[PDB]
RNA sequence: AGCAGAGUGGCGCAGCGGAAGCGUGCUGGGCCCUCAACCCAGAGGUCGAUGGAUCGAAACCAUCCUCUGCUACCA
RNA sequence: GCGGCGCGCCUGCUACACCGGACCGCAGGCGUCCCACGGCGGGCUCAGCGAGGACGGAGACCUCCCGCGGAGCAGAAGGGC
RNA sequence: CGGAACGGCGUCGGCCGGUCCCGACA
RNA sequence: GCCUGCCCCUCGCCCGCCCCCCAAACUCCGAAGGGCCGCGCCGCCCCGCCGCUGGCCUGGGCGGGGCGGGCGAAUGCGGGCG
RNA sequence: AGUUCGGCCAUCCUACGGCGGAAACUCCUUAACUCGUUCCGAAUUAGGAAGAGAAGCGCCGUCAGGCCCCGCCAGUACUGCGAUCGGAGACGUCGUGGGAACACGGGGUGCCGAACU
């Protein structure tokens, strides 16, 4: 029972992949960038494929990490989107886990035709104190087996802060 | 037209006539290649006191 | 014609693989190598008979093919398809070149495949039961016919194709040290997780 | 569903296990590789490198020299030991960094000149007596007959930034008297045009610290005792802190010597490693459980 | 040979060993060296500036210079019926000491140690000449437990 | 010997990393006063086999079978 | 002769564990490309498993996790990291 | 008695078993 | 089984354990066999010299003087140079 | 005991399960500054001290994997040197010297200095 063992987000990543239209990632970056707050980065393709439309280095996805209060506030319309319903099946064998949601407007986002609906993909990090251990440049050392959130305890700490039903 | 194109034979009985011959003894002792520096120091270090034939 | 074959009898060159070195190579004739009931337990099929090998040779994939159809269709007609498990037990992997007609540029393209083997090397193998144990001995004497030179056919101490001689596996079978892997038997191996 | 283990027997026969220290994360061996190189025409002559070291309460500042087969420290002072001279709180700040480093040269000056009693180190190079935020080099400025101990920063897997604790030690040691290579575009107040000395002297004199601490002072009372706890228990107050400082640092050259202080070793419970038979014992029991069923 | 550049047929003499490839240990930086001093040269593939030639691996040498970074070796190559002493120049990393002379230092330093008792205690000396093994001796040994042994009969 | 191409509906001949395609035969349906044309349907394929190669191959690649064109240095 | 170019050079092999070894021997390259694909400092971790997350599947993006290099480093090949 | 795979109740010498005074349908 | 149902069986596909036979241009291992080098001059104290080296009184070279010593594998054989 | 800097760089590694912290180390705790992020105080930089053994860490375990050592493998396989040795050859012997490897069986599972508390 230890304060240390407590599970928090560690960080809320909302990646928007619009493909290889350089307009819509535009606007997609605005959408994002209301939600959080914070400027969003911008992914290049790592290869060419015409199924896609995409040539290698073309900006395609939109991506931002939000933490802290930010990003449960925003956590929590998005789970209200899908009304507190997870597959169970979403968490993840390191105790992350995702939404995904079709729409912007849902969030709260009020509908503009210069930003059209862009769908984007919520996905939850859950740590707990002391993974810094993993992520530290000097003495960086993995976390014990212990100390890694199982899955199962991913899906009671959800149900504790957000009511969520599998 | 074709000839031989290389051999080794009796070339270690030729080297072995009279060779194995050892190469001087100044060589093991010259200052070819040897630090300029280290050099210089080594002239201005013999050109004083018994040592100097400086005169 | 596959040439007389007496061309390639001995290992006189280095071993030349199909390789990415070496492109084109002929198949080989010999595709199946586990024949008769190659499925049967380690417990059936007691006696084995080895067919070895007299002299350091090359034999060619298409005696390989010739030797192991006639060896197989003895058996199975005088016993059953059943009763013997036969593995060919070399496997061709040099590849021998051939000079089409001077010396210049006289580097061959692959002719075909052959089995480099040795003294005391087992050819053919027959794992049998006792209806088709006397009958194995003639069939692999009716396959020494189709191989190059000497060989000699020998009952085998050892059970089946395991390591285990046949008084070991009686004794290790009655004390349950022998773990049953299907073909093939191994001893127990204490050691590792106790779990 | 079903996976390939990556980690097979394979992979570990295969397997080269790093340097200690780089396994432990404690040593980066190719920055270290450049401050031990001596050019073999310097042959053994010995070559010092100043660590400065930061734990989460602590400054460990070093000069050792690398010996074949281990590392001599020439002289250690750790921020620990700041209470002695004055400073009561903030063991952990830039002020106490520089602390540290005219600690560790006064030090080594002293424990080089000890009994030599003529024209030596610490009667040589008394350092900057003031402790200014001015560039001083005790090369260069004098170096004749006796020249000043030649030093080389390692900051170990630091990140070298503008303002950081291992720059600000380093000017403690060149103020002590310390030839320790510098440029200060690490340091407070330079500018592409030139240094603004009293930038420097600010952040070594406190200054913001006690600056942060009035402003919860004026503001959020409840967050001033939460941040500053041990400062308020020690008394510390927010003009004060510049005081403390000069006279800690006054206190730091005037008797620079180490104490050494005691202490008890006490090992903790340790359990104790099993006999073969023991191992014995515990298999063969394990293995008739399972026969028992 | 059709090829003979600088690294011909260095497959398997400049290759790392089986898990010591990396960087060098920081001794082979650290160990001073004097001039005279016998070294042998085995090369690493690593470090690729001074690197001596396939031909210098395995040749014990002498440090003729002793320069910033670098040392001089003096080997002797047997060049047709001639042995040349070839002066290299090579960088720390494929350079290492010898213990050639060790036997012969360990020797001098035992003999005068023995030398020494000689003046003092126990005034005759020993031989301090090695003796290239010499034909045994005497002795009684007891047959008591012989085993008899006998050729043992063709199995197979 | 060795060299190139192909092998795909019954006949042809395309395709060529995501179907099998068009003509003919081949019936049917139109079309007219009837017939010829014509139009439009319907159907037709181990894509010569095999192995590899792929999420997937008629295709791409190896092996092989078959055809079909090219072939021997005066002294 | 025709046809090739071991006619200058390079990698692995032939080559028989120092070095040296022959062939119109084997499997291949070179005659260029880059003011950045260079120098240097900092930071970083690669290819991927596995599990997850709107469209999204074989396939693009985003996460953790474990990752001795299984990636990359202009081009042959072998080392090297 | 250049020479092979293969044959030889030619003749001496072995190796490993069975039937053997329980004399090898009575 | 039945509107259907993956409500389900059977081999392939993945994973593990085995197992037959391999490599001039594969190697974790690794011979025989070769290669290079050493096998006489030490140790001790003191003294000089250097644009060299360095926090230094540090070295590192190059010499000199004392003080004790002692020729320290086998075999054969005088070597070198133009 | 524990830290900082080291030496050789798995007997030191990896997995899992235990145990233990007075101090130390760490996690931790906050951005007024200083610096920082293809976005992000994640890292990093500054400033701390409300917590904590939960991890990292230090010990201990496991018919663990790996790694280390010693047997055996095996005088085997190969091979140096002699053979008017055998064999049609292929290859093998015999004198005379050297001598592996894979398995397999057992036992192990970091040590060394400088400083400091």
């Amino acid at each position: 029972e230890n304060p240390m063992r407590r599970i928090r987000i560690e960080k809320l990543v909302l990646n928007i992949c619009i493909g290889g239209e350089g307009d819509a990632l535009t606007k997609a970056a605005k959408v994002l960038q209301q939600l959080t707050d914070q400027e969003p980065t911008f992914s290049k393709s790592r290869l060419t494929i015409r199924g896609f439309g995409i040539r290698r280095g073309q900006k395609i996805s939109t991506h931002v990490t939000v933490r802290g209060e930010k990003a449960r506030e925003i956590i929590e319309r998005g789970l209200r989107v899908k009304n507190f319903e997870l597959p169970y099946s979403c968490f993840s064998t390191t105790g992350n886990f995702g939404f995904g949601i079709t729409e912007h407007i849902d969030l709260g986002i009020k509908y503009d035709p210069s930003m059209g609906i862009y769908g984007m993909d919520f996905y939850v990090v859950l740590s707990r104190p002391g993974f810094r251990v993993n992520k530290r440049r000097a003495q960086q050392q993995h976390v014990g087996a212990s100390h890694k959130i199982t899955p199962d305890e991913a899906r009671a700490w959800v149900e504790r802060e957000f009511e969520v039903v599998y | 037209a074709k000839l031989k194109n290389h051999t080794s034979k009796n070339q270690n009985r030729k080297d072995h006539r009279n060779g194995i011959k050892k190469p001087k003894k100044s060589a093991y002792t010259s200052h070819k290649g040897m630090c300029p520096k280290y050099l210089r120091n080594l002239r201005r270090s013999r050109a004083n006191d018994p040592r100097q034939s400086l005169r | 014609g596959r040439r007389p074959a007496r061309c390639y009898r001995y290992q006189k060159n280095k071993p030349y693989p199909k390789s990415r070195f070496c492109r084109g190579v002929p198949d080989p004739k010999i595709r199946y190598f586990d024949l008769g009931n190659r499925r049967a337990k380690v417990n059936d099929f007691p006696y084995c008979f080895h067919l070895l090998s007299g002299e350091k040779e090359q034999v060619s994939s298409e005696a390989l093919e010739a030797c192991r159809i006639a060896c197989n269709k003895y058996i199975a007609k005088k016993a059953g398809k059943d009763s013997f498990h036969l593995r060919i037990r070399v496997h061709p992997f040099h590849v021998i070149r051939i000079n089409k007609m001077g010396m210049r540029g006289a580097w061959g393209k692959p002719q075909g495949t052959v089995a480099r083997v040795s003294i005391g090397q087992p050819l053919l193998s027959v794992r049998c039961r006792a209806s088709a144990k006397d009958y194995v001995k003639d069939a692999l004497r009716r396959a020494k016919f189709k191989i190059p030179g000497r060989q000699a056919i020998v009952e085998s101490r050892n059970w089946g194709f395991t390591e285990f001689t046949k008084e070991e596996y009686e004794d290790l079978r009655e004390r349950g040290e022998l773990q049953y892997d299907g073909n093939n038997a191994h001893r127990i191996s204490r050691k590792g997780p106790l779990n | 569903g079903w996976v390939k283990v990556q980690k097979t027997r394979s992979y570990f026969k295969r397997f080269q296990v790093q340097f200690r220290r780089r396994r432990e994360g404690k040593t980066d061996y190719q920055a270290r590789k450049a401050l031990i190189i001596q050019d073999k025409n310097k042959y053994a002559t010995p070559r010092y490198r100043f660590v400065v070291r930061r734990t989460n309460k602590d400054i460990i500042c070093q000069v050792t020299a690398a010996e074949l087969t281990k590392d001599r420290v020439v002289c250690a002072a750790y921020s620990h030991e700041l209470p002695r001279y004055g400073i009561p709180v903030g063991l952990t700040n830039y002020a106490a960094a520089y602390a540290t480093g005219l600690l560790c040269g006064r030090r080594l000056l002293e424990k080089l000149s000890v009994g030599i009693k003529e024209n030596a180190l610490a009667q040589l190079y008394p350092g900057l007596d003031k402790a200014t935020g001015e560039e001083y080099h005790p090369d260069e400025n004098e170096n004749e007959e006796v020249h000043a101990f030649k030093a080389f920063l390692d900051i170990g897997l630091a990140r070298a930034s503008t303002g950081a604790r291992v720059f600000a030690a380093m000017k403690g040691a060149v103020d002590a008297g310390l030839n320790i290579p510098h440029s200060m575009k690490r340091f407070p107040g330079y500018s592409k045009d030139g240094f603004d000395s009293s930038a420097l002297r600010d952040r070594i004199m406190g200054k913001h610290v006690g600056d942060y601490m009035a402003e919860l002072k004026a503001e959020d009372e409840e967050t001033y005792r939460k941040r500053f706890s041990k400062y308020i228990a020690a008394k510390v107050e927010p003009l004060r802190l510049e005081a403390m400082y000069t006279k800690a640092h006054a206190a730091i050259r005037a008797n620079p010597q180490a104490v050494k202080a005691k202490f008890e070793i006490k090992k903790p419970v340790r359990q104790a490693r099993l006999t073969l038979k023991e191992r014995k014992e515990r298999i063969d029991a394990k293995k008739l459980e399972a026969l028992k069923q | 040979t059709h090829s003979q550049g600088y690294r011909c047929k260095t497959r398997y003499c400049f290759a790392r060993k089986f898990r010591r490839h990396g960087m060098a240990n920081l001794t082979t930086y650290n160990r001073v060296y004097k001039l005279g001093q016998y070294v042998n040269i085995k090369v690493n593939g690593a470090y690729h500036k001074g690197m001596p030639h396939r031909y210098y691996n395995g040749r014990t040498g002498t440090i003729f210079n002793i320069g910033p970074r670098a040392l001089g070796v003096q080997i002797q190559k047997r060049v047709r019926g001639r042995i040349m002493l070839k002066r290299i120049n090579v960088r720390l990393e494929h350079v290492h000491p010898s213990d050639c002379r060790k036997n012969h230092l360990e020797r001098v330093a035992a003999n005068d140690a023995a030398r020494r008792l000689a003046k003092e205690t126990g005034q005759p000396v020993p031989c301090l000449k090695r003796q290239n093994a010499l034909p045994r001796a005497a002795h009684v040994v007891s047959i008591a437990s012989a085993i008899d042994i006998t050729p043992l009969k063709y199995d197979g």
